């Protein structure tokens, strides 16, 4: 509920709204945020990687703030690169987790569909990590 | 030598009596210091000025006593006074939080009554007037020096002035015409010229202004420095300042930007940094460097800039602000823009810091970050109500309604006299949808505070709290009822009434109104269709709908507002 909030609170007045759809707007929010209380809904705090910090950052937050190194996409399924198992086509260069590939079995780059194999993305890109 | 002299009469007078003329010296020594508080000249001016007049109001006024009088004394001090007031704050209407500028503007009232035929008084007056944003009293004031006399160059340049600052460009570009024709020596005057390209600029001839400035970059500026430092010549109510040079400056540089001339405006600009380095204009000069640099599209030298101010400048915040403002447009990001006021915090931390970091969160819709800083604020600040209230707003509009009700039921408890905060506790509680408790704390705080009548903010939340307890009142009517709630159209009849009374004190106190005027006659509009809902009293609606229209249409609503008209006539 906290995202929910956020969302609501940005909604109530982007640029110019009428009367009453912002009048509908704050009836659904009063309704939703007086049903019950926002309750932030626990979740595995996991260690950051983009930074030497210890201050784990939400598995849903990609602004890492205070740190200024925010985290690249991933175009298979959404979930931000948090290992090392990323790798990208020369079409798109758009950063792939293997486990969401190999769940997913997608032959084709989600976003600009490359049509090559890609484990031999992998091995190339994890040779291009190692001339780094 | 002035201080010298002024020290040794001083001491040698240990016991001799205080005369004006003295304090008259020593406010225009303190004003040619720059590290001299100016509320030390204003008080000397003030004192000055309170024994003249003592001197002059035993007596009759005869030939002797215009003599005692003195009317030019009186007049340099009102120039004494104006020159506390700069140029840029003068023309944008914004007087100076001390008002120097309305008793230099009464004291010229004062000797216009006394002379009407004091034309110079005149131009004083219309530019104090001018600085005080009074730009029609300014307009009638040239308009008497026109009068009086046609060939015053200065009146129709002063009207020049008042029209472009009015965005009246035509009459502006006539009293301009006029002055041509008028004297042909004046357009070797450095303020004549600066005021035509600062026109010519306004209306969009950025090549005429490129010439007018050329013309006027030709005329002693670089002679101007040792003029300034040595001013002998028979001057006026018009004098040129080394800041009109550097105004003369950085227009130029400016309109040589709008025309393509890059180079140019770099090099003048670059000459304009080094030519007034020492005083306040460095900065100045520093600020527009990092402005002409963002449009030239070189960022980086203008953020380098802007981070370069020292923490000891006063215009550390200023210079942080607009390096602000161009990062969230131009780079459209957030994440800096809030960064631009956090770091402002951290560096140093203040009495103010947490507030416009909150300010700056709420541009941003920040809320929690926001009520954050603004507790912090309030851990600093004891008690600060500003804060309170600003709290009060951030935790409802946080969508965490418990603590916030608890935070207004604590902060009752501790001051029950904050008409404010009993008005955020009700539209609080109207937001929960908590009728009971919201009438049970409404009715007995409005019904209690009757006894600050003239007062008219008191009288705004008297106000506020009956259109509140009426909205209560409606809210609370079952759908399917045809019966008129009388209670409802007497508070609505009160807040209505209110709202007349304090639309005219907002008059004589020469505010703008409009928007209670507006808000009014959307109350009335409110009131009409309420009336016609239950009972169809046709002539009662007709005639309060005329009211409302005839009411809604003062001043300049004609082409501002037209969805007001909008509703009356679909009504
Ligand atoms: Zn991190
Ligand atoms: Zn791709």
């Amino acid at each position: 509920f906290r995202e929910c909030s956020r969302a609501f609170v940005k909604l109530q007045n982007l640029e110019n709204i009428t009367e009453d759809e912002k009048e509908r707007y704050e009836a659904i929010a009063v309704s939703i945020f007086t049903k019950h209380p926002p309750l932030d809904s626990p979740c595995e705090y996991t260690p950051c990687v983009g930074k030497n910090c210890s201050q784990q950052v939400s598995e849903y937050d990609i602004h890492c703030r205070a740190c200024g190194s925010n985290f690249s996409p991933c175009v298979a399924s959404g979930r931000p690169i948090f290992q090392k198992e990323f790798y990208q086509c020369k079409n798109c260069r758009h950063k792939m987790i293997e486990s969401e590939v190999s769940r997913l079995k997608l032959y084709n780059c989600a976003l600009c569909h490359s049509p090559i194999d890609f484990k031999r993305f992998t091995e190339s890109n994890n040779n291009n990590n190692n001339n780094i | 030598d002035a201080e010298s002299q002024i020290d040794f009469i001083n001491q040698t007078t240990n016991n001799g009596e205080r005369t004006s003329e003295i304090a008259y010296l020593e406010a225009l020594v303190s004003t040619k210091q720059e590290n001299v508080d100016p509320r030390v000249t204003i008080k000397l001016l003030e004192e000055s000025l309170k024994l003249h007049i003592a001197q002059a109001n035993r007596l009759y006024p005869s030939f002797d006593f215009y003599i005692v009088l003195n009317p030019d004394f009186l007049m340099s001090l009102s120039q004494a006074y104006f020159f506390q007031v700069g140029m840029k704050e003068m023309l944008a209407g914004k007087q100076p939080q001390n008002g120097v500028a309305s008793k230099g503007t009464k004291l010229l009232d004062f000797i216009i009554k006394k002379i009407p035929g004091l034309i110079p008084a005149y131009l004083l007056q219309a530019k104090g007037k001018m600085s005080m944003g009074n730009t029609q009293e300014a307009l009638k004031s040239v308009t008497k020096v026109i009068e009086q006399d046609p060939k015053n160059e200065e009146a129709y340049i002063l009207s020049a002035m008042i029209a472009s600052s009015s965005k009246n460009f035509s009459l502006a570009q006539n009293q301009l015409q006029q002055a041509l024709s008028n004297n042909f020596m004046i357009r070797d005057n450095p303020l004549f010229m600066l005021v035509k390209g600062e026109v010519e600029y306004a209306q969009g001839s950025y090549q005429a202004c490129l010439e007018t400035m050329k013309a006027a970059y030709e005329i002693p500026e670089v002679k101007d420095k040792a003029n300034q430092s040595k001013v002998v010549s028979a001057m006026s109510v018009l004098q040129f300042s080394d800041k009109d040079r550097c105004s003369i400056f950085l227009l130029y540089a400016k309109a040589l930007q709008q025309n393509n001339n890059s180079k140019e405006a770099k090099k003048i600009m670059t000459q304009a940094i080094s030519q007034f380095t020492g005083t306040t204009e460095e900065v100045n000069v520093l600020i527009a460097n990092s402005e002409i640099a963002l449009q030239s599209g070189d960022v980086k030298k203008a953020i380098s800039i802007l981070k370069g101010v020292p923490q000891e400048s006063p215009y550390f915040l200023r210079a942080r602000q607009i390096l602000a403002d161009v990062y969230l447009d131009q780079l459209r990001d957030r994440r800096n823009y809030a960064k631009c006021y956090a770091d402002l915090i951290e560096i140093d931390p203040s009495f103010d810091n947490y507030k416009m970091l909150g300010d700056a969160l709420m541009k941003i819709r920040e809320p929690e970050e926001a009520s954050r800083a603004y507790e912090k604020a309030a851990l600093i600040k004891p008690d600060d109500e500003q804060i309170i209230q600003l709290l009060g707003l951030s935790l409802c509009q946080t969508h965490d309604y418990n603590k916030a009700l608890t935070y207004y039921e604590n902060a009752l408890r501790m001051n029950p006299k904050r008409l404010d905060l009993i008005i955020d506790l009700g539209k609080l509680c109207i937001q929960i949808k908590n009728f009971n408790r919201a009438e049970e704390i409404l009715k007995p705080d409005i019904f209690s505070d009757e006894y600050q009548l003239p007062t008219y903010q008191n009288l705004k939340r008297n106000q506020e709290g009956f259109y509140l307890i009426a909205k209560l009142n409606i809210k609370r009517t079952p759908p399917g009822v045809f019966t008129p709630i009388d209670m409802y159209r007497k508070a609505l009849k009160k807040s209505i009434q209110i709202q007349i009374d304090v639309i005219e004190k907002a008059k004589q106190e020469g505010e703008d109104v409009e928007k209670e005027r507006k808000t009014l006659a959307d109350m009335y509009i409110e009131l009409a269709k309420y009336t016609n809902q239950y009972e169809k009293n046709e002539k009662a609606t007709l005639d309060i709908l005329a009211e409302a229209s005839k009411y809604t249409n003062n001043q300049d609503t004609m082409s501002k507002t037209v969805g007001n008209q909008e509703k009356i006539l679909e009504l």
